[PDB]
DNA sequence: ATCTTTCCTATTGCTTTAAAGGCAGAGGACTGTATTGATCAGTCCAAACTTCTTTCTGCATGTACATGGAAAACTGGCCAAGGCAAACACGTCCGGAATGATGGTATTTAAGAACAAACATTCCCTGGTATCAGCAAGTACAGTGCCCTGCTGACAGAG
DNA sequence: CTCTGTCAGCAGGGCACTGTACTTGCTGATACCAGGGAATGTTTGTTCTTAAATACCATCATTCCGGACGTGTTTGCCTTGGCCAGTTTTCCATGTACATGCAGAAAGAAGTTTGGACTGATCAATACAGTCCTCTGCCTTTAAAGCAATAGGAAAGAT
């Protein structure tokens, strides 16, 4: 039911992809742990921000409308899930 | 009697609706009254700019050998083009990719 | 039958017609096209209505949609969207 | 001797291979699972969507991307190749996050 | 420190009297333009309302 | 006759005085917060209304200032204006 | 016969005027209604927001031996809390200056 | 009545003054032509909205507010010009 | 001999001396004109307020006290002290301008 | 410079699944007339901008001295890239069900609209206290010359 | 040869003296903020109307949980190579200080010009009713794209 360390599933290999799409070509061994400790800031970010929304509509479900919304309000419009 | 009725859209030669953009301004709360020239000059603005995207989002297709736009040639049209990366610059498009470029420092001797 | 959800998607199919006509599009493609028509409305109509509130005006009328027009899009694509949009109201204008 | 590729030459390979496609990179699964465990902290029995948790997916994975490409620009600002936690430290700090 | 006329112990000058002692801006400037001491009932006071974190 | 120009400035400076019965402010400070509330009322009631359109509702509420309190506000910040506003409006209820 | 009239912003015990929140709101083209607590919502929030930025002004102020608020108090007062500094981390304050701030290997070093 | 070679107006000095408030300690020589060129990138940006709000309103005398809108739209938000 | 402070003394005073104070470090007149020629190409014969050519040097000025920060940041992270364009130039990137 | 190996691209056959096309209907666009309130046009005035003139310096410019910071060269070791092999957990689908989102009706609660009173807010005018300016001591800190205390390359000389 | 005494020189670091710049205290000048009085326009009270939100029910859709199987991906390990960090040197390009003159700041005045108030007017948007036809949902078809297999060319690395 509940989880607790899922955020060790961002492994390495998913981290070095997304760097090397990045134009990166040699990435230091402590790159990853920042990495993950900012994506879980970004997702805590956004997700609260969903959750409001989400709670303000009296659902229980989180929809991708709410998740376009929170990312708009940050300033990071995101273009295909709206509508 | 009423006469045929002919919609604003082809009363000013334009493809996107100036009756839904101008509900849209009305009950988007944006003024209290709306302009009668307002709604056609927006949907003017819209149809131009989709026809540009649209173009460029084309010729990149054909030049990927590929008959249907999908996102990854809107993207490679929009980060092409100064103007729409500008207009665009913090938009992130679905499954659109990124530019292809290398530092050139980083490439061999 | 559902209830119905309006969208963009034949106009831009039409428009994606007169400018290439043999090239299709993928339905991801024509959401995020109809998200960016979307997008840009609420910008123009956002400025318009904030040119209007600013002058004590309480119409928008074509005027503040050239201005706001002016305001946002970039360079040749401010001067190229103000033609295009002076031109449709003339057109509208003589009926 | 065996076939080995020199450091770099598969780094160039990968560069180029993962600009040219559009595909996801991080697997879905555990990005599901890491989204339920982030939102429980706010609500609990949160329901999903599944296209709200592949927006996310997007959002997060195109952030990292620009994130990456701007310390792979400050890592060669300093006249290296490799980038380093510091690198991501200076490009959060001058875009004020 | 404090007002060698009023006592207070918060001013935004301290000055000094014809006896030397140290009195606030507000007893000073009175003091220099009228002749006369500042009265204590003239002199105001106040205590904050509002508090938070 | 000319026109009156409306602002924030008696307000602002009795809650100064309830904050710190002693301190003063400058004209150019009142300015500053004058557009500061400004400011924030812009944003809260922008929030707002986002908020209402979103839900396809017509009122803007005190659920939807609430909703947009704790959107742009950070943190402490945000909880501490939420418990002020409830306390607020249960005072003006009970009255 | 009519009762004596009592401001809402009084009934509230707020200091803001809830009748002007009230009147922006249905003037500034924001929803067709507005319901009877978001002005008293809102006037609540904003005495709260001034309340806080005008205390953390107010002393440094008094860290400066002024007994009037200046821009740069306001701005230090502003730059020197986490949470307003991000409320207002796109804002430029007119005479307010920056926190006196220099990088730790700009100093002089010791040989 | 026409103003030719007034970029040159924003003197060395003036630069170095500004390079100090924000904690430089030594300065290139070439800081300062690059510091005009953005400078005029940033000035013509911030005039040209400027000048077209005044344009709008048919005025011919342009305001503190017509500037201080036109830096709110950039994200560039003023305080303490009747905001 | 005559006194004379070592290279980067006075630096760090002018840097006190300049982060404690809030005057307008650019010359009012010449500005004015700068910005009167600015706004020579958008629209001839136009007109300022005074406040109004008072903001557009108060954003200048903090926009450029901001971009300063931001480069001589990016030239420590160089293990440089003396900001060069390549600086700004990475300051600007990072920051979308 | 040539040979070997790896990857990438290009070409061809099957299929599959997603886009193009067709039909029903309804709700949202369109037409016409009366109402009205927002906007436009002309005049005026005052206040606020532009222009010109004089003083007075502070500040920018130019010059000279020289210091230390940026950049190049060299070294090495250690941190990361590349490849192999086993494990695993992601991906795909399939089913159960249970939870929540949508839609409809009675209703009931709350907000829009109108008109008058008056009272809170703006503008204008005055004193007086906080803030600015100048001078003088006191303090802090930078630069530098001298000295004591360590050390080390080198030479000289007894076992 | 080994090791120990004797010279001479350069390095670290401490400390006293001189000199500059900043801070603090006092007095005097001033300027701008708090307090009091006139005016106006905007808020509150009361009533009615009506429409937007609420409570209950039904229902279906769509998300969660579990299970099973295939195999692509992850992770641990080993080898080694080349990139980052440290050290040395140089020289040039910046910092500091001094002297000069020039134009920016401030004050005053005159000109002028235009932004906003006021009045009349006119015209363009909204409200309402009735008509109808364009857009969205559903279903069917077929061709563009995906996947598998093969072959040829380009590029990397080694001899
Ligand atoms: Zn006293």
């Amino acid at each position: 039911k509940v989880l607790r360390d899922n955020i060790q599933g961002i492994t390495k290999p998913a981290i070095r992809r997304l760097a090397r799409r990045g134009g990166v070509k040699r990435i230091s061994g402590l790159i990853y742990e920042e990495t993950r400790g900012v994506l879980k800031v970004f997702l805590e970010n956004v997700i609260r921000d969903a959750v409001t929304y989400t709670e303000h509509a009296k659902r229980k479900t989180v929809t991708a409308m709410d998740v376009v919304y929170a990312l708009k309000r940050q300033g990071r419009t995101l273009y295909g899930f709206g509508g | 009697a009423r006469a045929k009725a002919k919609t604003r859209s082809s009363r000013a030669g334009l493809q996107f609706p100036v009756g839904r953009v101008h509900r849209l301004l009305r009950k988007g709360n944006y003024s209290e009254r709306v302009g009668a020239g307002a709604p056609v000059y927006l949907a003017a603005v819209l149809e131009y700019l989709t026809a540009e995207i649209l173009e460029l989002a084309g010729n990149a297709a054909r030049d990927n050998k590929k008959t249907r736009i999908i996102p990854r040639h809107l993207q490679l049209a929009i980060r092409n083009d100064e103007e729409l990366n500008k207009l665009l610059g913090r938009v992130t498009i679905a499954q659109g990719g990124v530019l292809p470029n290398i530092q050139a420092v980083l490439l061999p001797k | 039958k559902r209830s119905r959800k309006e969208s963009y998607s034949i106009y831009v199919y039409k428009v994606l017609k007169q400018v290439h006509p043999d090239t299709g599009i993928s339905s991801k493609a024509m959401g995020i096209m109809n998200s960016f028509v979307n997008d840009i409305f609420e910008r123009i109509a956002g400025e318009a209505s904030r040119l209007a509130h600013y002058n004590k005006r309480s119409t928008i009328t074509s005027r503040e949609i050239q201005t706001a027009v002016r305001l946002l899009l970039p360079g040749e694509l401010a001067k190229h969207a103000v033609s295009e949009g002076t031109k449709a109201v003339t057109k509208y204008t003589s009926a | 001797k065996p076939h080995r590729y020199r450091p770099g030459t598969v780094a160039l390979r990968e560069i180029r291979r993962y600009q040219k496609s559009t595909e996801l990179l991080i697997r879905k699964l555990p990005f599901q699972r890491l989204v339920r465990e982030i939102a429980q902290d706010f609500k609990t029995d949160l329901r999903f969507q599944s296209s709200a948790v592949m927006a996310l997916q997007e959002a997060c994975e195109a952030y990292l991307v620009g994130l990456f490409e701007d310390t792979n620009l400050c890592a060669i600002h300093a006249k290296r190749v490799t980038i380093m936690p510091k690198d991501i430290q200076l490009a959060r700090r001058i875009r004020g996050e | 420190l404090s007002c060698a006329n009023c006592q207070t112990t918060t001013t935004t000058l301290w000055r000094r009297n014809a006896e030397g002692e140290p009195v606030c801006n507000a007893c000073g400037l009175y003091m220099k333009l009228h002749g006369v001491p500042r009265p204590l009932a003239m002199r105001k006071e106040g205590i904050q309302t509002r508090k938070r974190k």
